[PDB]
This record gives structure tokens, C-alpha cells and sequence, in this order.
């Protein structure tokens, strides 16, 4: 019937931070008269989504990244 | 039937009888 | 048959069912006190020397 | 009748370096009506044994003498 209280979680990261990619993915928020805060949490949790899905791409490539034969050659 | 099979394998099935 | 100890091994495994322990160590199992009870007959009158 | 399943062993060494000496002693095997799976793991075993085979000359030779008399003049 109900949550957690809410954590701090101050600021408006994205709007502070123009200079990250992933911003133009994360643009496509509609707002069917959502109220001006629980909107703001549903770009949060995207935010991190968004975020999480990058850290692990990133990741993804990192761990498939090895030293191959290739590079050594310098 | 088969774990009662076990129980009275494992165990038997004047003296001086005695009860516990 | 043939000399090969892998395939030896993995044709002795293939989801076995029955699993028989060998008499040897179901007399070693049981201490003293029960291996002469009139219980472990079956594994008693097998010993004899 | 089978063996271990084989090990990663990701890369082609023969793809990747030419430069050692081993390179021309390689290249005489060839399939004769051999799919190239069995017949690439041939050449991985063909060169896995000339390097053990150039590693060993390489062990011998310069275990004569790893002292030896002619060097005291200079």
C-alpha cells in the first residue's frame, strides 16, 4: 500500500551537467498532467537507468577489451 | 511400507520381559 | 577394452540410478556395540576367519 | 574414443606475427580432403610444437657453457 520514505537526492544532476552524452537520449520524457515532482522523480530513476545502462556497455567493452596481439605491436 | 520394511529390518521383529 | 581412462570414467556416471555400496564398507561403518547385535546378522555370518 | 573438449586459445599467432623464424616452417601443411576446423587445430599443434622445439634449441644452446673460458680477455 505504500514505500520507503525518499532519500536527499538534491539538484537537478542533468540540467547542472549539459557536457555528458546521454542527455539526447533522455529528452523523450512525455508529460500526460503529471504533477512537477513526481515527474521529476520518473527522470530521475530514468537518469539512472540511463546511466547504469551506460556503466555497463562501458563495462561490457572494457572486459572484451583485452591487450590482443594486435596492439602489442608498437 | 518400504520405510516400515527398514524399521523392522533394523530392529528385532523365562526372559524377564520388560516394557519401556 | 580399450586404454583410455576419461571414457572409463564417464561411462561409469551417466545418471546413475543405483548406487550400491560394497559390504567392505558397510562393515566398517558401524562401530562395536551393534556389529555384534543380532540386527547386523546378515553382515555377521559373512565373517568368519 | 574422446578426448577433453578443447581449451579457449582465442586468436590466430600465425595471423598476428610474422617476424619470428618460425613462419616458413609452418606453411608446408596443407589439408588434403580435411575440413579446416581439424585441419586449423593441426596447425595450431604444428606450431605449438615448433615453438616448444625452437624454445628447447634455444634452452641447449646457450647452456654449453653459460660460462666460458674465452670471454676473460674482454
Amino acid at each position: 500500500a505504500r514505500r520507503l520514505p525518499k532519500p536527499t537526492l538534491q539538484g537537478r544532476l542533468e540540467a547542472d551537467f549539459p557536457d555528458s552524452p546521454l542527455l539526447p537520449k533522455f529528452q523523450e520524457l512525455n508529460q500526460n498532467n503529471l504533477p512537477n515532482d513526481v515527474f521529476r522523480e520518473a527522470q530521475r530513476s530514468y537518469l539512472v537507468f540511463l546511466t547504469s545502462q551506460f556503466c555497463y556497455e562501458e563495462y561490457v567493452q572494457r572486459t572484451f577489451g583485452v591487450p590482443r596481439r594486435q596492439r602489442a605491436i608498437d | 511400507q518400504q520405510v516400515n520394511d527398514y524399521i523392522k529390518a533394523k530392529v528385532g521383529a523365562q526372559q524377564a520381559t520388560c516394557e519401556i | 577394452n580399450h586404454m583410455n581412462v576419461l571414457v572409463i570414467v564417464d561411462e561409469f556416471y551417466d545418471n546413475k540410478y543405483a548406487a550400491p555400496v560394497t559390504d567392505i564398507a558397510l562393515k566398517c561403518g558401524l562401530p562395536t556395540e551393534d556389529f555384534l547385535h543380532p540386527s547386523n546378522y546378515d553382515l555377521l555370518r559373512l565373517e568368519l576367519h
